[PDB]
């Protein structure tokens, strides 16, 4: 159970530190070539 | 007895891991320092030497991670026992 | 091990599924697309780079097939399944499968491009007559190279996350989360290493 | 746990499969969809 | 009996440890005097330089870190014994 | 008895695979740095580069896998007995 | 008895000293080259390089206090007793 | 018993191979470098550089077998056991 | 008896040493070849440049020293006699 | 008895031959480094570019063969058994 | 008995000259390279390039005597015996 | 007996040799670099390169020598016999 505990806690770090920092630059990296398709 | 075996696997296991460690981090650096260089030679060339870069530092990992697998075999499962 | 892999290739099929639903080559793609096309237009550029698309373009399915599935994998391992989930590369049995298609593949190409009389000779010859005898040493290190490396770094993290577990959970959110922060990067490399290393092992088998 | 098992045809057989998904579904789809983004530009 | 294993055990990580620390060291080193150089040759390319080398350091650190995680290992839970 | 042997096999076969790894990374990493630079410096190159780099990777990976192959030989066999 | 024990651990914590001691030395060298050469190509350039540095140092320095902080568990704390 | 001789000789052996890898390693890597930036800057030469290249290896690789020669006489002849 | 405990320490304080002296020779000279290539290509640079390399040294002698005091501890107050 | 001895010498004169094989490769692969990027440079350099080379190679190769002998002189007719 | 001592400290005492060695050797052959690359290019600096040699190389001789000498306290007068 | 210590000396001298002849030929490798590096610039220099060269050499085999003398102490005279 504890490391469980452990695990689910670090699971909640990482995606906190995904959602923060990594999934922006993926987001707007996406949406530019999601608009620059829009050209077209 | 089989005590003796166990802790020459765990010194040659330690030597698998030292080597590869001083192998993996000297040529990572090594990698690094040329991909720094061409940024700081060419700004806009990052997106450019991702390619010969993880190339490499695939080949010189290629060693350290694969003495890893050879050290727990060394050290969890121990040959010749 | 099997299920383990099993949702892997489940969850890349229902990408493939999804994708045939949605694309639109007229309008804005969804994420898939852009995932989809982005990979398919490296590995196409990469191929073009150096064998050229219209001599071997058999490589880029499997290619794709290897970066996701590999991709897919490690990314799985990271869920906190950790109480059954253990990444498949921790099994020898996979990343031998992987490497010896992946060898067997471009080999078999090699010899029905140049014929299965002409392409060994050539391939020992190699580069420079000098190192024939070093070339066989080269052949036979591409595919183990491609194995013990996706075993040995994944099966790195298997242990690792074990490890770590050892720790009081207090001290364990720490490590397991820098770890694992990382572990997504280094599996990720791990296979554009993989799949780029087949390319250039393909196309030196050609030429 | 260096020595194979079973479990290695069956991982080169459900490999094999999404080959063939990917190869059928995928690839033509997205090559048709570059080839016609070349021509809209 | 179990002390002579202890005793490899401690040697073994003394190794790993050894070549960890060459690596980290020396690694780190390197890119940072790709760094250094570069920031002396463009004073501007700070920001886009910092990108490559984290990534390097993140490299080495991540060989270093699985050494340490490794020397634990031996030191305190001992395998076999 | 045969126990101090199998010992000396595991830590001489871990010395052998420890120095193939620090060998085959510095050897991987120093052509990674000339195949980085090249890359960064003139890419048109980039089709020609990768010619001797694997002319040299197979030279250090030769190595490698050879001495992870007497590696092998040490721990398995155990030649001396 | 405990003796060997302690043997092994004073061997250990040495190696593990060494190793830090190397990269320690190697890599604040490796930086210092950058710094020096950057100092000499730009007198007004120092209130630059020496951010990159002191990060560059913090990082090897770093790598020899874990290792030295690791020796005296080796070697004054004598862990598996 | 005399199988101490055989011991040290299968650790021995492995200081043969192992740091012969070393200078098997690196030195075709600082070669294939002086190669590769060669192909580089002055493309033409790719010819050229191929005989200074297969000199230093010619020398380097010279070095490697004999040590793997002597290794197996340290192995399998085991000098006076 | 504990006589076991010293050798393992003369051993241990050996390896100290020795890495000390590697990285201390090695890092005072890559910091020297700047210094000597700065030298020449600024030749005035000598007051300025004198600076970064007494930072970089004093952080490699120190390494030694603390190495070398170590040592000291290690042998002629042996931990865990 | 005259095993323990024999062992030691094999074990010395494998820290030997691995040295100097160390030694040697890693420096007929700088000379060659030199030799190589030289030249790349001016074809005419050729067989002037050969004296310093065949000088260090000379001087590098002349460290290994020695130690060769001295090797020899520790496996066969192994001092002071 | 004191054979174990002495043993010891001779190896020990070894490892100091053989880490000495290295530092000394691999320190004075990059302090030289920067020298011959300085009167190269700039022959008329030679009178100030020797200033800065004769220190680098001061430090890395003065930390391989300062080895040696703790080697004879080693060998001759060993601590502990 | 004297028998332990015997086989001390002769590990103890293999590591004075080994680490003396990595010194040498890396060093004796570093400065042919420069020298091969100046005399393809410029070859006119060549006599000025000399001077500086055999000194760099005259201290690396300075280590080199005396330690292979140390060496011959170990080994032939084994102090504390
Ligand atoms: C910069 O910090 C990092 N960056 C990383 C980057 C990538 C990866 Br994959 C792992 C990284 C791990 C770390 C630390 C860390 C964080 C969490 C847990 C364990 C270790 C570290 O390892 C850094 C020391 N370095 C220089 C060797 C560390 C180890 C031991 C004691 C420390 C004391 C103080 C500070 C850092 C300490
Ligand atoms: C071409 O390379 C060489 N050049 C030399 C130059 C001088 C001298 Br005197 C010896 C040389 C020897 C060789 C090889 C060779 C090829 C064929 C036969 C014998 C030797 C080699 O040594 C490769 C070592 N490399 C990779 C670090 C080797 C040794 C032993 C077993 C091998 C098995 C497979 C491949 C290579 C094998
Ligand atoms: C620059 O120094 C550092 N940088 C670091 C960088 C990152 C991290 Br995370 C830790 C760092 C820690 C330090 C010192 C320190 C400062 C305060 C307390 C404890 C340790 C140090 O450990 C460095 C030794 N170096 C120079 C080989 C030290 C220990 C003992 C005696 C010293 C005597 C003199 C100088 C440094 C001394
Ligand atoms: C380059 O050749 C040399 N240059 C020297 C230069 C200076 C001095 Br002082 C001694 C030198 C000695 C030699 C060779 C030699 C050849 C014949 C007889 C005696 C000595 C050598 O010892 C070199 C080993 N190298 C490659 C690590 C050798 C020994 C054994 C087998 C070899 C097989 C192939 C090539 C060289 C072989
Ligand atoms: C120039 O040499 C030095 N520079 C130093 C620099 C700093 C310091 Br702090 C100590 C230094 C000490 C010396 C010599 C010395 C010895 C005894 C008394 C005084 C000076 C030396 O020990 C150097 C050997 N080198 C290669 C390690 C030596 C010993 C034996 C034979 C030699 C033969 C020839 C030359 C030097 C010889
Ligand atoms: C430059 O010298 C230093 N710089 C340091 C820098 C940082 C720190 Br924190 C400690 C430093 C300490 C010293 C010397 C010292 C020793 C005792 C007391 C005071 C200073 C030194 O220990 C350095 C050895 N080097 C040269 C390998 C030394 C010891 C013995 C003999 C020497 C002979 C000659 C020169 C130095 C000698
Ligand atoms: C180049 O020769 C030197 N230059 C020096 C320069 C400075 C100093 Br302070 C000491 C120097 C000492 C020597 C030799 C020497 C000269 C006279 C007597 C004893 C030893 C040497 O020791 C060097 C070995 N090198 C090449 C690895 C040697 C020993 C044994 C056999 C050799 C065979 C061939 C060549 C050199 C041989």
């Amino acid at each position: 159970m504890s490391i469980f505990i452990g695990q689910l806690i670090g699971f909640a770090v990482i995606a906190f530190i995904i959602v923060k920092w990594v999934v922006p630059p993926v987001r707007t990296l996406m949406r530019n070539q999601q608009e620059a398709v829009r050209a077209a | 007895p089989n005590a003796i075996i166990t802790a020459g696997a765990l010194i040659g296991g330690g030597l698998i891991m030292g080597g590869g460690a001083i192998g993996a981090g000297i040529g990572d650096g090594i990698a690094g320092n040329a991909l720094i260089s061409g940024i700081a030679r060419q700004p806009e060339a990052q997106g450019r030497l991702f390619t010969p870069f993880f190339i490499t530092v695939g080949l010189v990992e290629a060693a350290y991670f694969i003495n890893l697998a050879f050290m727990a075999l060394f050290v969890f499962a121990t040959p010749g026992l | 091990t099997i299920l383990a892999t099993a949702v892997t290739a489940v969850i890349v099929i229902a990408l493939a599924f999804y994708l045939r639903a949605k694309v639109t080559s007229t309008g804005v793609p969804s994420g898939v697309q852009l995932f989809w096309e982005a990979l398919t237009i490296q590995m196409r550029q990469q191929i073009e780079g150096s064998i050229g698309m219209k001599i071997a373009p058999f490589v880029l399915p499997l290619s794709v097939t290897i970066f996701v599935f590999i991709l897919i994998s490690n990314w799985l391992a990271v869920l906190p399944l950790q109480y059954l989930y253990k990444a498949p590369a921790s099994d020898i049995n996979f990343v031998l499968a992987l490497a010896l298609f992946v060898f067997v593949c471009y080999h078999a190409a090699g010899i029905w491009r140049r014929g299965i009389v002409g392409h060994p000779i050539k391939v020992v010859k190699g580069h420079v007559a000098f190192l024939a005898p070093i070339n066989i040493v080269e052949e036979l290190a591409k595919p183990i190279s491609l194995a013990l490396r996706l075993f040995g770094n994944i099966f790195a993290g298997g242990i690792l996350v074990a490890l770590i577990a050892m720790f009081p959970w207090y001290i364990q959110w720490f490590p397991n989360a820098v770890w694992k922060t990382f572990d997504l990067f280094v599996g990720l490399i791990q296979a554009f290493i993989f799949s780029l290393l087949t390319i250039l092992y393909f196309s030196q088998s050609m030429e | 746990f260096l020595i194979p098992n079973g479990t290695f045809f069956a991982v080169l057989i459900i490999f094999l499969i999404v080959l063939g998904v990917i190869s059928k579904w995928v690839v033509p789809p997205i090559s048709k969809v570059l080839a016609e983004r070349e021509a809209m530009l």
